[PDB]
């Protein structure tokens, strides 16, 4: 495996529901490699008899530089237009993978709450959700973390 | 090339203390989480604690936390469970396990951890030839191997030369904490007094050794 | 919390089977199946309740609606005779089902009955074992009664059941019946009777002393 996962670090968190995530990816490059990386983060919500995703941003980084590189891939939130409010306020995942000339090899899953900033809405949750107040807290430092076997070149 | 692999399983008694050793093979344990998971005989799968990469953040069952410590040395590529304060509950299997995302993908093959309060080796009984009726054919013997613990012990039948149509049960734990098991065996009824059957006994926890020839009665 | 059902199944090869763990939340990322032979350690089969590991076979799939997530083996397979267990991977903690024995079914076989007194060994240590076997039989279900000079006996038995046998696929059964010494030299008659859907009637075997 060329590229490896040498370290992730969110570094805007708790934050405001509609902050961008900022991920700072470490990662290592043993060869030099003919194609492209791309980041891609996703977003998991289960309040459904069925899961129902959002794609929620990516970016390319080709060439990849041989060595240890870092960089922060500021991801755009959710739409929250697409999100019932009790999932809103629940607890959902979101999936940060990178893939190899379109080859997923490594995938980190985080879960994430969502709760209101303020005591007495938590417990007097309005009639409707105010999006303006859900601060959301990755569970950043347990990541769930899946490699693929891939071809490479 | 992907292997885990348990150490550090014994006989302790409550209160005491192990520390367990999961070596991992062919992946780095700094960028994969591990997990520590226990199954009792003949019961199901109960997770212990796990470790994240990354950070080490740790996650630990209600039932360990306070009394069980999980860690990792990235040098030597080797996940730990400290096992403190130990209980009768706590006896068990103990697999090591690689996070694949949320599941976990390779487990090693174990390690037995065994809590004990005192040795008993076990009292070794026949359990005299009888016929499945009055005609020929059939007959069932055994031994009866009472009052011991821990588990496990071995038996065989004639030193391991007769194994066809023996049933070794799983223990049963009687009222008094020791434990019991029949071992038994279907053989032709033209055969017995002709035809010798000794049960051999094995407790490695008492280093007791026995040899009960099982003659009709 | 993961409540698994149900806890075993008899099935034959060739049969569509469903098992399904009920879950505290939806979340489908958490959710993965394990299959566990005896003497082996579990191996991954499903991963994010509906992903099949690599390696195993298409007959195997998984999928979540709500809180219910559900293994299926679209036609049993004679390696796939197992225990299985689904696993919750929750924001705290992880939790299993307490397992599902996928057993295989098999023609009726009757029980072979045998009784043994207790060693004139034993009873020198104030107790006296009585056990009865019930030897290769079909289904596991069975009914032991123990009877003393015609007295039914209770909670005074201890039975264990082997695991299923890999080659014919019965079961064996101990029933043990445990008296003190001078309780056993005060009666005669010891019987142990089995009811079995092999057996056309009931099956009593006896000593006397």
């Amino acid at each position: 495996s060329i590229v490896s996962l040498l370290g992730i670090k969110v570094l805007n968190n708790p934050a405001k529901f509609t902050d961008p995530y900022e991920f700072e990816i470490t990662f290592e490059c043993l060869e030099s490699l003919k194609h492209d990386l791309e980041w891609k983060l996703t977003y998991v919500g289960s309040s459904r008899s069925l899961d129902h995703d959002q794609e929620l941003d990516s970016i390319l980084v080709g060439p990849v530089p041989v060595g240890v590189n870092k960089f922060v891939f500021s991801a755009d939130p959710p739409s929250a237009e697409l999100i019932p409010a009790s999932e809103l306020v629940s607890v959902t995942v979101i999936l940060l993978s990178c893939s190899y000339d379109g080859r997923e090899f490594v995938r980190v899953g985080y879960y994430v709450n969502n709760e209101y900033d303020e005591e007495e809405l938590r417990e007097n949750p309005p009639a409707k959700v105010q999006v303006d107040h859900i601060v959301r807290n990755i569970l950043a430092e347990k990541p769930r973390v899946t490699r693929f076997n891939i071809v490479w070149d | 090339e992907v292997q885990l692999v348990e150490s550090g399983g014994g006989l302790v008694q409550p209160g005491g203390s192990l520390r367990l050793s999961c070596a991992a093979s062919g992946f780095n344990v700094s960028y994969y989480s591990i997990h520590w998971v226990r199954q009792a005989p003949g019961k199901g799968l109960e997770w212990v604690a796990s470790i994240y990469p990354y950070s080490g953040s740790t996650s630990y069952a209600d039932s360990v936390k306070g009394r069980f410590t999980i860690s990792a040395d990235t040098s030597k590529n080797t996940a730990y469970l400290q096992m403190n304060s130990l209980r009768a509950e706590d006896t068990a299997v103990y697999y090591c396990a690689r996070g694949y995302g949320w599941a976990l993908d390779y487990w090693g093959q174990g390690t037995l951890v065994t809590v004990f309060n005192q040795i008993k080796g076990p009292s070794v009984f026949p359990l005299a030839p009888s016929s499945k009726s009055t005609s020929g054919g059939t007959a069932a013997l055994g031994c009866l191997v009472k009052d011991y613990f821990p588990e496990p012990v071995t038996v065989s039948w004639n030193s391991g030369a007769l194994t066809s149509g023996v049933h070794t049960f799983p223990a049963v734990l009687q009222s008094s904490g020791l434990y019991s098991l029949s071992s038994v065996v279907t053989v032709p009824s033209s055969s017995l007094g002709t035809q010798t059957y000794i049960c051999n006994v094995n407790h490695k926890p008492s280093n007791t050794k026995v040899d009960k020839k099982v003659e009709p009665k | 919390q993961m409540t698994q059902s149900p806890s075993s199944l008899s099935a034959s090869v060739g049969d569509r089977v469903t098992i399904t763990c009920r879950a505290s939340q939806s979340v489908s990322s958490a959710v993965a199946w394990y299959q566990q032979k005896p003497g082996k350690a579990p191996k991954l089969l499903i991963y994010s309740a509906s992903s099949l590991y690599s390696g195993v076979p298409s007959r195997f799939s998984g999928s979540r609606s709500g809180t219910d997530f559900t293994l299926t083996i679209s036609s049993l397979q004679p390696e796939d005779f197992a225990t299985y267990y689904c696993q919750q991977d929750g924001w705290s903690l992880i939790t299993f089902g307490q397992g599902t024995k996928v057993e295989i079914k098999r023609t009726v076989a009757a029980p072979s009955v045998f009784i043994f007194p207790p060693s004139d060994s034993q009873l020198k240590s104030g107790t006296a074992s009585v056990v009865c076997l019930l030897n290769n039989f079909y289904p596991r279900e069975a009914k032991v009664q123990w009877k003393v000079d015609n007295a039914l006996q209770s909670g005074n038995s201890q039975e264990s059941v082997t695991e299923q046998d890999s080659k014919d696929s019965t079961y064996s059964l101990s029933s043990t019946l445990t008296l003190s010494k001078a309780d056993y030299e005060k009666h005669k008659v010891y019987a142990c009777e089995v009811t079995h859907q092999g057996l056309s009637s009931p099956v009593t075997k006896s000593f006397n002393r």
